[PDB]
C-alpha cells in the first residue's frame, strides 16, 4: 500500500482544557524509523517540536516544549498521539507529524497537519450589509462578527462569477470575523440586473441572501 | 492575424488650436491590455506622454503634460484618442500609439503621424523631371531623378514606377528654406532598360491631397 | 543556542522558461564531524504538507525532476533551477540536521513576474442598517495592480490616522497576475457624526501621484 | 541479492537490540558483531549503515 | 523626480565582424527593468531586450543584455552589416518612464571613390521662371567631401546627404545650384567639382547649356 499518515480533524477549544491528536501510520514497518512532531504558528517558522523513538518509547523535548506536552504510543495500533494541557491562546497552530530516518536524519513523509484553535468567543451568526454602488462600476457585501470559520459567499446562486473578489477573513479585537465580497459591473446595467449575495455559515446554519442596490439619494 | 496600429488625424495645424488624433488596433483582443501614446521630436529622443488601462479608470501622464492631453479609448469600434488644446511650436513631432501589455512592455508599435505647429499656408508641390545630358549616355549604369520643390508641409511620398523599382533608388532629407521645402530623388538603372523602359515618379502629398506622375523623358534636344 | 538559519530574498518573481536561484546561510558552521554535511531543501505548495527536495547538499531525492540542482559548502548554500515551469511554484526552504536541534529557515515564495500597474481606487461608505447598530465602518478598495507594495492612509478632517484600519490581500490572479487590497476603518457612531469628510489617500510606485478618493457624511 | 538484504534484516535487528541496552560494552560488541556480517557481505552500503548506527547508538546510549 | 538614464557611449564607430557594449547608468535602483530597443533609420522602434537579460521572439543571438541595481549593459558579439541603427535603454520600475539619450551605431569600410552625374535644369522649370542644376554624388566613403560648384570656370547651394545605406555602407550626396532663369541661360559652362580623400585630383563634371 502507499506509505502514508492519517491525522484527526480540526481541534476547536476554550482555554484551560486538554486535547489530544492521534497520527496513524501506514505502509511500512513502524519500529524502524522515528516519530518527529513539528508545529507551525500563523505568519511565523516551523519550530520542531520533539520527537519519539520507536524501540524503547522515551519522548525528548525541545526546552520550550516542556511540562505542558505529551508524547505517547500504541504500537499495536501503530499510532502515536500528542496530548496538550493548559490550553492558552498562543497555541493555535497546525501540527505535523512526521517520519525520521536513521541513515541521513532527513523527514521524508509528512502528514496532512491538524488544526488547533484556541477562542474563548462563541458561535454567532453573520450579519450582511450592502456595500452600495455610488462605465464600470463596483459594489458588494460585507459580512461582520462571525465565529467560526468559514463562510461561502456566492453571487446570483453561482451565476456570477467573472471579477469577483473574495478578500481573507481577518480576526477583529474582540474575537470575531469578517471579509468583504466586491464585483465590478457595466454601468448601464445597474438599473437592470438584480445582485443578490448569498452568505452561508454552516456551524451556525445562517444562510442569508442580500440584495445590493444603487444608493437612494433621491 | 498580424497586430495592426494605424494612426490618423495629424498634419498641420495653427497654433493655438486643438488637436484630435486616432489609432485603431486590429489582430488583438482591444479589451485587455493598456494602451500608450508616445511621442518623438525631430532627430531626438523618445518622450512619453500617457497611457490608458482597459475600462478607462485610471490615466496615467507625464507632469509636464498632464494638464494639456486628455486620453480616451472606445471599445465598441476598437479606438483609441489624444485630444490636446492649446499647442505650440514645441508640439511639432511625430506620433505613435503602442500596446503595452501584461508580459511584454511596449511589443508592438505603430507607424506614427506628423503634427507641424505652424502659421504657414498648404502650397502643393512642384514635380520637375530630371533627365540625363547627352554626355551621361557612356556607362552601364545611367541615373534619372524627379525634383520636388516649393511645398509645405512634410511630408511627401516618391516612388519610382509605383514601387516596382526598388533597388538603386536615393531619396535625400528635404531641405526647408523661406518656409518651404525642397528635395530630389534620383534613380539609377542599366542603360539597356531606358528610355527602351518607361520611368515615372510619383509624387503624393497628402497635406495638400495632390498626386502627381511624371514620366521620365529624354531631353528634347 | 540554536542555528539560525537567514535565506535570501524573502519573495522571488520569475518567470516561467529561466532560471532561478536561492540562498540559505547558516549561523555557524553545518560540516558534522563525520564527515558529511546535513544540508536539506523542503518545497511546500498552498494548502498542503511540504515535501523534501534536495537532501545532503546536493544529491536529490527519488521522484525529483533533472532540473533542481544544490551546491554550496561551509556556511553558504545555493538552490538553483534552470528551467522554472508552472507547477515549481511555493515556498522553498532550508534545514540543517547536524546540530540538535534541527533548525528550518523562513522560507523563499515564489511567484510569477510581468509589467508595473497602477491600482483602481474605489471607496465605500457605511450603510444606515450598520448606523442603526452604533457602529460605522469605512471601506477603499484597490483594484488590479502590481506590485504587492501600496501603501493607504486614511484622513478625517485632514487628521491623519492611526491604529484603527485593517487590511486584506488576495492571492496573485491565475489569469493576468494581478492584486487587490482592502482597507477596513472602524469608528464608532458618536465620533463618525463628528466629522464630515473622509478621505483615502493611496501611494504606488506605479502612481506619479497619490490618489485621494473622498466624500463627505450625508451628502451625495 | 537475497543474501544482502538477509544481512541488511540482521543488521537492523542487531542495531534494535543495542538501541534498547542498558550497557555500552554490550552494544559495542553487538554492533562489532554487525561490522563484521557487513564485511561478510561485501557490500559498501552495509557498511556506511553499520557506520552510522554506531555513531547513533554511541549518541545515544553512551 | 524623475530618474535620469545615462548612456554611453554616444557614437560608435566599428568594424564588420567586431563586438560592441553599451552601458545605460541609472540615478537610483530599477531592480531589473530595464528595456532595450533598436531603431532603425525612418522605421519604427522594435523591441530586442526586456527584464534586462531575457531575449525577444525572432532576435539573432548575437544580442545580449545583462546587468543590475545601477548599471545594465548590452553587448553584440558579431557586428553584421545590418545592424547599423540607434539603440535606446528604458526603464518602467516607477513612472514617469524615461528613456536614454541612445547610442548611434556606424560601420566601417574600405575608401571608395564617388561617382559624380550632372543634371541641367528641365524644360518645365524654365518655363516658370527658375533653373535647378543638380550634382549627384553616388556611392563613396568616407563622409567628409567638398563640392564646389563653378559656372564658366568662376566659384544658391544646397547640399543633402542620406543616410548610410545597410547594405554597402557608402553615403551618397546632392548638391543643388538655385538660379533665375535669365542668370541660369547668361552662362554656358557649369561644373561640378568633387574632392574626396580616395583621391587626389578633384573630379570634374562638366555640362555646356548650348550643348544637349
Ligand atoms: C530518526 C530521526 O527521527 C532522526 C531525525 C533527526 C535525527 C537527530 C539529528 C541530530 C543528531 C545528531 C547526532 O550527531 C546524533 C543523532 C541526532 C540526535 C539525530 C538522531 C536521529 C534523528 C532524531
Amino acid at each position: 500500500g502507499q506509505i502514508q499518515l492519517v491525522q484527526s480533524g480540526p481541534e476547536l477549544k476554550k482555554p484551560g482544557e486538554t486535547v489530544k491528536i492521534s497520527c496513524k501510520a501506514s505502509g511500512y514497518a513502524f519500529t524502524n524509523y522515528g516519530v518527529n512532531w513539528v508545529k507551525e504558528a500563523p505568519g511565523k517558522e516551523l519550530k520542531w517540536m520533539g520527537w519519539i523513538n520507536i524501540y524503547t518509547g522515551e519522548p525528548t523535548y525541545v526546552d520550550d516544549f516542556k511540562g505542558r506536552f505529551a508524547f505517547s504510543l500504541e504500537t499495536s495500533a501503530s499510532t502515536a498521539y500528542l496530548e496538550i494541557n493548559n490550553l492558552k491562546n498562543e497555541d493555535t497552530a497546525t501540527y505535523f507529524c512526521t517520519r525520521g530516518d536513521y541513515v541521513n536524519w532527513y523527514f521524508d513523509v509528512w502528514g496532512a497537519g491538524t488544526t488547533v484553535t484556541v477562542s474563548s468567543a462563541s458561535t454567532k451568526g453573520p450579519s450582511v450589509f450592502p456595500l452600495a454602488p455610488s462605465g464600470t462600476a463596483a459594489l458588494g457585501c460585507l459580512v461582520k462578527d462571525y465565529f467560526p470559520e468559514p463562510v461561502t459567499v456566492s453571487w446570483n446562486s453561482g451565476a456570477l462569477t467573472s471579477g469577483v473578489h473574495t478578500f481573507p477573513a481577518v480576526l477583529q479585537s474582540s474575537g470575531l470575523y469578517s471579509l468583504s465580497s466586491v464585483v465590478t459591473v457595466p454601468s448601464s446595467s445597474l438599473g437592470t440586473q438584480t445582485y443578490i449575495c448569498n452568505v452561508n455559515h454552516k456551524p451556525s446554519n445562517t444562510k442569508v441572501d442580500k440584495k445590493v442596490e444603487p444608493k437612494s439619494c433621491d | 492575424g498580424e497586430v495592426k496600429l494605424l494612426e490618423s488625424g495629424g498634419g498641420l495645424v495653427q497654433p493655438g488650436r486643438s488637436l484630435r488624433l486616432s489609432c485603431i488596433a486590429s489582430g488583438f483582443d482591444f479589451s485587455g491590455y493598456w494602451m500608450t501614446w508616445v511621442r518623438q521630436a525631430p532627430g531626438k529622443g523618445l518622450e512619453w506622454i500617457g497611457d490608458i488601462n482597459p475600462d478607462s479608470s485610471t490615466i496615467n501622464s507625464t507632469p509636464s503634460l498632464k494638464d494639456k492631453v486628455i486620453i480616451s479609448r472606445d471599445n465598441a469600434k476598437n479606438t483609441l484618442f489624444l485630444q490636446m488644446s492649446k499647442v505650440r511650436s514645441e508640439d511639432t513631432a511625430l506620433y505613435y500609439c503602442a500596446q503595452r501589455g501584461n508580459y511584454v512592455p511596449f511589443p508592438y508599435w505603430g507607424q506614427g503621424t506628423l503634427v507641424t505647429v505652424s502659421a504657414a499656408k498648404t502650397t502643393p508641390p512642384s514635380v520637375y523631371p530630371l533627365a540625363p545630358g547627352s554626355a551621361a549616355q557612356t556607362n552601364s549604369m545611367v541615373t534619372l531623378g524627379c525634383l520636388v520643390k516649393g511645398y509645405f508641409p512634410e511630408p511627401v511620398t516618391v516612388t519610382w514606377n509605383s514601387g516596382s523599382l526598388s533597388s538603386g533608388v536615393h531619396t535625400f532629407p528635404a531641405v526647408l528654406q523661406s518656409d518651404l521645402y525642397t528635395l530630389s530623388s534620383s534613380v539609377t538603372v542599366p542603360s539597356s532598360t531606358w528610355p527602351s523602359e518607361t520611368v515615372t515618379c510619383n509624387v503624393a502629398h497628402p497635406a495638400s491631397s495632390t498626386k502627381v506622375d511624371k514620366k521620365i523623358v529624354p531631353r528634347d534636344c | 543556542g540554536d542555528v539560525v538559519m537567514t535565506q535570501i530574498p524573502l519573495s522571488l518573481p520569475v518567470s516561467l522558461g529561466e532560471q532561478a536561484s536561492i540562498s540559505c546561510r547558516s549561523s555557524q558552521s553545518l560540516i558534522h564531524s563525520n564527515g558529511n554535511t546535513y544540508l536539506h531543501w523542503y518545497l511546500q505548495k498552498p494548502g498542503q504538507s511540504p515535501k523534501l527536495l534536495m537532501y545532503k547538499v546536493s544529491n536529490r531525492f527519488y521522484g525529483v525532476p533533472d532540473r533542481f540542482s544544490g551546491s554550496g559548502s561551509g556556511t553558504d548554500f545555493t538552490l538553483k533551477i534552470s528551467r522554472v515551469e508552472a507547477e515549481d511554484l511555493g515556498i522553498y526552504f532550508c534545514s540543517q540536521s547536524s546540530h540538535v536541534p534541527p533548525t528550518f529557515g523562513g522560507g523563499t515564495k515564489l511567484e510569477i513576474k510581468r509589467t508595473v500597474a497602477a491600482p483602481s481606487v474605489f471607496i465605500f461608505p457605511p450603510s444606515d442598517e450598520q448606523l442603526k447598530s452604533g457602529t460605522a465602518s469605512v471601506v477603499c478598495l484597490l483594484n488590479n495592480f502590481y506590485p504587492r507594495e501600496a501603501k493607504v492612509q486614511w484622513k478625517v478632517d485632514n487628521a491623519l490616522q492611526s491604529g484603527n484600519s485593517q487590511e486584506s490581500v488576495t492571492e496573485q490572479d491565475s489569469k493576468d497576475s494581478t492584486y487587490s487590497l482592502s482597507s477596513t476603518l472602524t469608528l464608532s457612531k458618536a465620533d463618525y457624526e463628528k466629522h464630515k469628510v473622509y478621505a483615502c489617500e493611496v501611494t504606488h510606485q506605479g502612481l506619479s501621484s497619490p490618489v485621494t478618493k473622498s466624500f463627505n457624511r450625508g451628502e451625495c | 541479492d537475497e543474501k544482502a538484504k538477509t544481512a541488511e534484516t540482521l543488521i537492523w535487528q542487531l542495531f534494535g537490540k543495542a538501541m534498547q541496552q542498558s550497557d555500552p560494552n554490550e552494544a559495542e560488541k553487538l554492533l562489532k558483531k554487525a561490522e563484521e556480517l557487513a564485511k561478510k557481505a561485501n557490500d559498501p552500503r552495509l557498511e556506511q549503515v553499520v557506520r552510522q548506527h554506531q555513531v547513533v547508538v554511541r549518541f545515544l546510549v553512551g | 523626480g524623475s530618474i535620469v538614464m545615462t548612456q554611453t557611449p554616444k557614437f560608435l564607430f566599428v568594424s564588420a565582424g567586431d563586438r560592441v557594449t553599451i552601458t545605460c547608468k541609472a540615478s537610483q535602483s530599477v531592480s531589473n527593468d530595464v528595456e532595450w530597443y533598436q531603431q532603425k533609420p525612418g522605421q519604427s522602434p522594435k523591441l530586442m531586450i526586456y527584464f534586462a537579460s531575457k531575449r525577444y521572439n525572432g532576435v539573432p543571438d548575437r544580442f545580449t543584455g545583462s546587468g543590475f541595481g545601477t548599471e545594465f549593459t548590452f553587448t553584440i558579439s558579431t557586428v553584421q552589416a545590418e545592424d547599423l541603427a540607434v539603440y535606446f535603454c528604458q526603464q518602467d520600475y516607477s513612472s514617469p518612464w524615461t528613456f536614454g539619450g541612445g547610442t548611434k551605431l556606424e560601420i566601417k569600410r574600405a575608401d571608395a571613390a564617388p561617382t559624380v552625374s550632372i543634371f541641367p535644369p528641365s524644360s518645365e522649370q524654365l518655363t516658370s521662371g527658375g533653373a535647378s542644376v543638380v550634382c549627384f554624388l553616388n556611392n563613396f566613403y568616407p563622409k567628409d567631401i567638398n563640392v564646389k560648384w563653378k559656372i564658366d570656370g568662376s566659384e544658391g547651394v544646397l547640399n543633402s546627404w542620406t543616410d548610410q545605406d545597410s547594405k554597402d555602407s557608402t553615403y551618397s550626396m546632392s548638391s543643388t545650384l538655385t538660379l533665375t532663369k535669365d542668370e541660369y541661360e547668361r552662362h554656358n559652362s557649369y561644373t561640378c567639382e568633387a574632392t574626396h580623400k580616395t583621391s587626389t585630383s578633384p573630379i570634374v563634371k562638366s555640362f555646356n547649356r548650348g550643348e544637349c
